[PDB]
């Protein structure tokens, strides 16, 4: 036991803060680059809105995601190391091409 | 000087080494015994950023070898501005001399993070004076060090710069209170252009505190202080 | 992979900063136009509003767009460049005429 | 191709900025009268909202029509000329009587 | 001048003509200047800017008595002259123009004779109702410069 | 400090240095025989030193003798 996600929700670490050697060259200092890439770590059931058959989430754990750091985004410890969690809407998406 | 044979023959070896042009100064000494120092070159009385650039800590100071050379109008606000050409310069290998207005503390602490561990050899200083005067000292520099001079004013973003677009000299040398730069990459004739516009000034000059000042520029463009 | 954007959700590369040569004669300065014109990169998969079955998105891959640079616009570089990604409504509009 | 809008969304030019003989008699300094009426220039597809089967919009390129100068409403370019984008409820009204 | 925005179909038809040109105004605005030094540097037109002499209703006055001597309009709002609207047939000429760092100097006319004396006959008639002296200098000074030397 | 970019978070203990004891009051702080290296010792003498022989304020050349003696020496 950890803890869980609801539906519509999804649980991921943010993957750096600052990718810290710039173009590949040049070692940034205090950029405050906190990273929009993610990867999964949870995700809860279904989608539960909208009364009848519940939706499976289109997300899956061991994906790696981009998502907005916006007000809907809590960030607290699994075990002693901070994640992230938010709605498959705050998520804006996962690994193409 | 009322028979001071002394006084005599410091100012013929002086009014020898600096030339026509070059501005000699009086100044109280150190000591008993009178000196003559001469500088000859691009020198102006502006320090280094950070005392962590100090590559010289025997001699307290900053010697770069062979760099290009920087100079831009207004702040450097972020290094988010000099991207491109920190990883074109530190690509070329060369290291670096930064001029600017001022410097910021994202801007300075990365370039000391830089400098640190070894990526780029880069200084930093301030540029001499203010206003108009600071403005065409700058395009003094840039005429000495073959260069151009990044400002918005001719619509030069710091982001499209190049490496074409920096000028170079031989060797700089940079201390606490001042700043040297020894032998540059300009062109003579285009020296000589800046030199007649700057000179034809000074027979336009109705402030005479100001004349001076022009001949300062003139002499550390040719000739010695 | 990329990353690739959710339900609802384009990726587009903003065309210009500036189309700097003004009527087509004169150099303009700085004038901060960030162009309206975009063009699309990833398009999400459908639309999954109002529960029943999935909607197509009527934007695709290829398509030459306006977007309206509002609140709900994100940008974010693919390799080391800075593309646009946003909602099929935050777009105004797809190459007609 | 110029750009083309979106569901819900119609495309229109502003027919003058101030009727600048007032009442047909004085003429007008400025008085700042962008004018209420437009006349349209493009329609785009049908309304998508509510799920089910797609609505035509009820407007149609040719119109005369009269809108609010809102927050909705916005304004750019078709080749070098500013034109109007808006939703269909934006619009206020079209050619009666 | 606040923008290049206002500045723009007047730039398109002074350019395609293809003759330099001389820009008053009571002020020009960043964006404006720097757009100005960046078409001249360039090539894309040949253009000067200087600022209005004076204040208040004698730089009024004066600009009309430079626009009588060029042969051109003022494009003002109490005339409803939007920068905009203007074309050019709305600007006036000049044989040549001349500036320095201090001092704006222009030479020789394409306004018509017969309306510049019209023009110096009201200046002279106000001269003849002048109280303040310190001010009627200032009116002998505008007759003058439209009509003889300094 | 933020400009070599060391986050106190990321410092360890082979970041910090040691003494053989140290002593403090409620005016006075003292610090009795450090671990730092006798030959790093004078190369940071000799800079402090150099700075001496540049000194214009005797005011601060007087401090600069402290910051000297300190290290070496005794007040």
């Amino acid at each position: 036991m950890n803890i869980r996600p609801l539906h519509d929700r999804v649980i991921v670490k943010r993957k750096e803060v600052e990718t810290k050697s710039a173009g590949g060259i040049v070692l940034t200092g205090s950029a405050a680059a906190k990273s929009t890439r993610g990867e999964v770590l949870a995700v809860g059931n279904g989608r539960i809105l909208e009364n009848g058959e519940v939706k499976p989430l289109d997300v899956k754990v061991g994906d790696i995601v981009i998502f907005n750091d916006g007000y809907g985004v809590k960030s607290e410890k699994i075990d002693n190391e901070e994640v992230l969690i938010m709605s498959e809407s705050d998520i804006l998406a996962i690994v193409e091409a | 000087a009322n028979s001071d044979e002394t006084v005599g023959k410091l100012i013929a070896e002086a009014m020898d080494k600096v030339g026509k042009e070059g501005v000699i100064t009086v100044e109280d000494g150190t000591g008993l015994q009178d000196e003559l120092d001469v500088v000859e070159g691009m020198q102006f009385d502006r320090g280094y950023l950070s005392p962590y650039f100090i590559n010289k800590p025997e001699t307290g100071a900053v010697e770069l070898e062979s760099p290009f050379i920087l100079l831009a109008d207004k702040k450097i606000s972020n290094i988010r501005e000099m991207l491109p050409v920190l990883e074109a310069v530190a690509k070329a290998g060369k290291p670096l001399l930064i001029i600017a207005e001022d410097v910021e503390g994202e801007a300075l602490a990365t370039l000391v993070v830089n400098t640190m561990r070894g990526i780029v050899k880069v200084a930093a200083v301030k540029a001499p004076g203010f206003g108009d005067r600071r403005k065409a000292m700058l395009q003094d520099i840039a005429t000495l060090t073959g260069g151009t001079v990044i400002s918005e004013e001719i619509g030069m973003e710091l982001e499209k710069a190049t490496l074409e677009d920096l000028g170079q000299a031989k060797r700089v040398v940079i201390n606490k209170d001042t700043t040297t730069i020894i032998d540059g990459v300009g062109e003579e004739a285009a020296i000589q252009g800046r030199v007649a516009q700057i000179r034809q000034q000074i027979e336009e000059a109705t402030s005479d505190y100001d004349r001076e000042k022009l001949q300062e520029r003139v002499a550390k463009l040719a000739g010695g202080v």
